[PDB]
């Protein structure tokens, strides 16, 4: 429960970080 | 009123008793006076630094309180640990709460660091922090539910406290089961996961009535063939039988080929013969073939309509492969036999694809296939297709067919027959890693004959699948860097990718070497390698690498592969996966769009996520062609095995497939997709499902390999048959004894009819006169004048149960026999036989 | 328990802000 919630939130945060990095890189490439 | 802080003056004197009193008063009123108490700081610091003070513990406590109020957590925790007993044991106040939380965070960081480097170099852990964490563990154990304690233990390694909580009062082993699942699907350290599995296998064995199914699942995860072999031999010696049969079936369903061979050898060194047969895959394949053949019921009218909508040989080979898909494992070649002039109208590689489809249609046919192929398919392309189809029949279950195909390929005609033989042999010896097969494939690849090398690369990859062979990788990468014939590079790409399946950390250097490589084909090789190795576990490192390559890389095929590997890397968590491709499916380059569509298709391989379908819906009208093809194929993969009730877009997507196939001005590439989509939808007479995951959570190697090879159909049409491997039957077979399939009729909780197998001059107005005439004719005429729906849908033994409807399955409690393993998961389930008078044997 | 609550709430705030930022960047990239 609580531990599963904590680790799922950690995984979601990491996935959001990777998504943000991807979006930033693609924005730079689209500007080019 | 206590509106001043002159106590520091008492702290400044020389008499130790006065200092102790000042410290006591400060701690008594430190909750409000941090603002000025902090500046003194060093005055109380010297009190702890000096070892001659009587009450250094109280000085440490007051310093920790002051620093916590000031906000400096690191020194506050340091000084709280410095103080003893009264420092934090009170475990009552908010300050205690915050200090303990920070202490647990620091301890977990230290534990992860120590586990990373535990070979004597681990940094020492202060006994004070260890004591505080142990006290927290004891409190969370003896206070309330122990799940939080189980989580903290897993966080901080500390498998000892974890083992204890599981074996403590623990209430029920439902918590041991909760721990089994959490480590199974919510962990990322392979060594730590293996240690947790060791603990959970020991706890399982020590139970009064051991959970053999779960212990064997843990053993298969942990790669311990000797333990499983000993367990099986002891269970047979203990005279259990039924549990042994169910355990063997689950092992075959989830375990790998090398694991099964090791178990077989351990057992070899009556009942043992039956167990050996069951593990080897004979009984399971026969049961699956019986289920597929008996319930095989395909809507042949759809394929007839597709046949009368094809004038382009592309859509011909596509129709052949779609027929193969929708008759997969059904041993029903009605379309092929009925339309013989149409089938022979395709020449060249289309004939190779037709032969491969004919062979695959008899998937799992096993014994009869050897001469059935000869009778059916006795031309170079014809023989090559016959070999490839024969290899497809023995998918992952080669046996003597491996030796026969080796002999055939050795006596090859330096011809595409070599390509077919290499593909078939690679399919047959999937993961066997036999040295002789590898040597023959190496010789064929070194022949350097374009198509021959194209097949040889994939054959080498399959033969050494997940084997991590340094010599094999060396030879394959050297060839890839040393040869022309880009097609051979295309084959070697997936060869290298598959040679690293399941490791996800072991090498981690082939990935870098291939990604940095100049040749685009080798970059695609490296990215397929990351996809296969990191399969399942959504390691954010591999995901970020693939996404960065897709954003940045120059070659477009490499971007396609990078975007497409996301499905293989995230199929275990389908919910998040549609988010990453939310707008990656709207990049200006069509290749990334097709890659995103295929990533959605592979990702939600068997689940009608209903978000992937939404994303694909607008992509199905993309101006580009291959994007439409890929989107339709991915949608077909997602919507396999789905009725209107489950997902309300199935009928719309089928109508769209029909319109695109019948539409004449649509591109052949979009239609090759629509035909493949129909084939995927109707695969196996609506019995086989695409499930990269196994029922027990393991990663299904055949399914992942087949999906990868199929997605690698942008380069070679005949490779589409490899998606046949990914079809896993959706059935619950009533196997009670070794060869008894008793006619136990088990019901469901949704209408069987309601959810399941779907489908089977204007008269001129003339208002001047016509309205009055109509009214007059009306006058002349006047003068002339489910509720009891079978929601308890009954089913037979090989009753096709959709993977979604598995949970709503109803136990045969009213029936005479009841299941041994819980009948909430599919596959073959052993039924505990009740009192005598057992009858109703079905064996068609 | 309360330690889990604090960690989960911090992560939830971070994830909410990050998800909104992701949506904003997604719209910018769409434009």
């Amino acid at each position: 429960d609580l531990y599963s919630r904590y680790k799922k939130l950690q995984q979601e945060l990491e996935f959001l970080e990777v998504q943000e990095e991807y979006i930033k890189d693609e924005q730079k490439n689209l500007k080019k | 009123i206590t509106s001043a802080a002159g106590i520091i003056s008492l702290l400044d004197e020389d008499e130790p008793q006065l200092k102790e009193f000042a410290l006591h008063k400060l701690n008594a009123v430190v909750n409000d006076f941090w603002a000025e108490i902090s500046e003194s700081v060093d005055k109380i610091e010297v009190l702890y630094e000096d070892e001659g003070f009587r009450s250094r513990q109280f000085a440490a406590l007051v310093a920790s309180k002051v620093f916590y109020h000031l906000g400096a957590f690191e020194e506050s925790l340091n000084y709280a640990l410095g103080a003893g007993d009264l420092f934090n044991v009170n475990d009552n106040s908010e300050y205690v709460e915050t200090i303990i939380a920070k202490c647990i965070d620091h301890y977990t960081k230290q534990c992860v660091e120590n586990a990373d480097l535990p070979e004597g170099e681990k940094k020492p852990i202060d006994q004070r922090l260890e004591g505080i964490v142990n006290k927290m563990f004891q409190r969370c154990l003896d206070d309330h539910k122990y799940k939080q304690a189980i989580g903290i233990a897993l966080e901080t390694r500390r498998l000892d406290v974890f083992e204890k909580t599981i074996l403590e009062s623990n209430d029920v082993p439902g918590m041991l089961a909760y721990s089994l699942k959490l480590c199974m699907s919510l962990m990322q350290n392979k060594q730590f996961r293996n240690k947790v599995l060791r603990v959970l296998v020991k706890i399982y064995m020590n139970l009064e009535k051991p959970d053999f199914i779960n212990v064997c699942q843990c053993l298969i995860f942990l790669d311990d063939p000797q333990a499983v072999s000993d367990i099986l031999e002891k269970l047979v010696k203990e005279d259990n039988l039924l549990m042994a049969y169910q355990i063997c079936f689950d092992l075959y369903e989830s375990a790998s080929q090398q694991f099964l061979s090791s178990v077989i050898q351990n057992l070899r060194t009556d009942q043992t013969l039956k167990m050996i047969k069951i593990l080897s895959g004979e009984m399971a394949i026969e049961l699956h073939l019986q289920f597929l053949i008996r319930n095989n019921n395909t809507d042949l009218m759809i394929l007839k309509n597709t046949k009368d909508a094809v004038r382009n040989s592309v859509c011909h080979t596509a129709t052949v492969i779609a027929n193969s898909f929708m008759h997969c494992g059904t041993t029903s070649d009605q379309f092929l036999r009925d339309n013989l002039e149409w089938l022979a109208r395709a020449t060249n590689w289309a004939k190779f694809t037709a032969t491969a489809s004919l062979g695959v249609i008899h998937k799992g046919h096993e014994k009869e296939a050897l001469q059935l192929m000869a009778t059916y398919l006795p031309s170079a392309y014809q023989e090559g297709g016959g070999l490839y189809a024969l290899g497809l029949i023995h998918a992952n279950h080669g046996g003597d067919i491996i030796d026969y195909l080796l002999n055939q390929l050795k006596n090859a005609s330096n011809d595409i027959v070599r390509h077919g033989g290499s593909l078939g042999l690679g399919l047959a010896a999937m993961g066997t890693a036999r040295q002789d097969v590898y040597d023959l494939l190496k010789t064929n690849l070194y022949q350097d004959d374009a198509v021959t090398g194209e097949a040889a690369g994939l054959a080498l990859g399959l033969v050494m699948l997940g084997s991590k062979n340094a010599q094999a990788i060396e030879d394959m990468v050297g060839y890839a860097q040393e040869t022309q014939h880009e097609k051979i590079l295309r084959g070697l790409a997936v060869g290298i990718a598959l040679v690293m399946y399941g490791r996800m950390e072991e090498a981690d250097a082939l990935i870098e070497s291939l990604c940095r490589d100049k040749d685009p084909i080798l970059r695609r090789s490296g990215m397929y390698t990351v996809a296969m190795a990191y399969c399942g576990s959504g390691n954010n490192k591999a995901i970020r690498r693939l996404l960065h390559v897709a954003v940045s890389d120059v070659n477009d095929d490499v971007r396609r592969a990078a975007v497409e590997s996301l499905g293989f890397i995230l199929f275990r968590t389908p919910e998040q996966c549609p988010s990453v491709v939310s707008l990656l499916s709207e990049s200006y380059n069509p290749h990334v769009r097709y890659g995103a569509a295929m990533a959605l298709g592979i990702c939600c391989a068997g689940t009608g996520n209903k978000e992937a379908i939404n994303l694909l819906e607008p992509m199905t009208n993309d101006p580009v062609n291959y994007v439409r093809q890929g989107a339709l194929i991915a949608s077909a993969l997602i919507m396999i095995q789905q009725t209107e009730i489950t997902c309300p877009k199935v009928n719309q997507f089928r109508q769209l497939y029909s319109k695109v196939i019948n539409d004449k001005h649509d591109d052949v590439m979009a239609k090759f997709g629509a035909i493949l989509a129909q084939g995927i939808l109707d695969a196996g007479g609506h019995n086989v499902t695409i499930s990269l995951q196994s029922r027990t959570g393991h990663t299904h190697m055949p399914s992942v390999v087949g999906v990868l090879v199929f997605t690698q159909f942008w380069f070679w049409f005949p490779l589409s048959h490899f998606l046949s491997l990914a079809y896993t039957p959706t059935c619950v077979i009533g196997l009670n004894k070794d060869l008894k399939m008793p006619k136990v009729q088990y019901k469901s909780n949704c209408k069987p009819s309601t959810f399941a197998y779907p489908a089977p001059k204007v008269s001129t107005a003339v208002l001047s006169i016509t309205a009055k005439a109509k009214k007059k004719e009306k006058e002349k005429e006047k003068k002339e004048e489910k509720e009891p729906e079978p929601n308890f849908q009954l089913l037979d033994n090989p009753a096709r149960v959709m993977p979604a409807q598995l949970k709503v399955l109803t136990m045969p409690e009213t029936c005479r026999y009841q299941p041994f393993k819980p009948l909430s998961i599919g596959g073959i389930i052993i039924l505990k036989d009740t009192s005598e008078d057992i009858e109703e044997l079905v064996e068609p | 328990r309360q330690y889990y609550l604090s960690k989960i709430e911090e992560l939830q705030l971070i994830v909410n802000d990050k998800s909104q930022n992701l949506r904003r960047l997604q719209a910018q990239r769409n434009e």
